[PDB]
């Protein structure tokens, strides 16, 4: 009805469009930007940050990268999948900008940003702690959103 | 290395 009402559902319908072509959203600063800072939003993100360029031979990105993959292949295939919840990943050489304003100095993290709001201390995945299985991610994905995605490989 | 450090793109 609104202007940002109607903005916003706007908003949604690109990323379901996305959706019909990826499982994940591949993200530099400008789509990080207008996908997952700029408001409104009704809708939670899931960010894989991640330096994936063969060069680096960042392990743990390659491997963090492979559970991120069956993660989201698993949401797409859910009976609780929705418009409500997105996932994206940021590559460090293709948004250095988005990691500079994050303070990330290595690679990989993963963060859930709220519809509202900041992130919150829990929506850094303690990756140190925990390890990647996607099993894991779900977990904390559910703790934070309360969507359940049940992972299949 | 076993760290992944980024300094520039």
């Amino acid at each position: 009805a609104s202007k940002k009402e109607n903005l916003l559902a706007e908003k949604v319908e690109q990323l379901m469009e996305w959706s019909s072509r990826r499982s994940i959203f591949r993200m530099n600063g400008d789509k990080f930007r207008k996908f997952i800072k700029a408001p409104p939003r009704n809708y939670s993100m899931i960010v894989m940050f991640t330096a994936l360029q063969p060069q680096r031979q960042c392990s743990v990105s390659r491997q963090a990268n492979e559970e991120y993959q069956i993660l989201a292949n698993s949401w797409r295939y859910s009976s609780a999948f929705s418009n409500k919840l997105f996932f994206s990943m940021v590559d460090y050489d293709e948004g250095t900008d988005v990691f500079q304003q994050l303070n990330m100095n290595s690679a990989p993290t993963f963060m859930h940003f709220p519809p509202k709001g900041r992130p919150k201390r829990a929506d850094t995945f303690d990756l140190q702690r925990i390890g990647f299985a996607a099993e894991q991610l779900a977990k904390w994905i559910a703790d934070r959103t309360d969507v359940h995605i049940r992972v299949f490989r | 290395n076993y760290t992944c450090e980024l300094k520039y793109g």
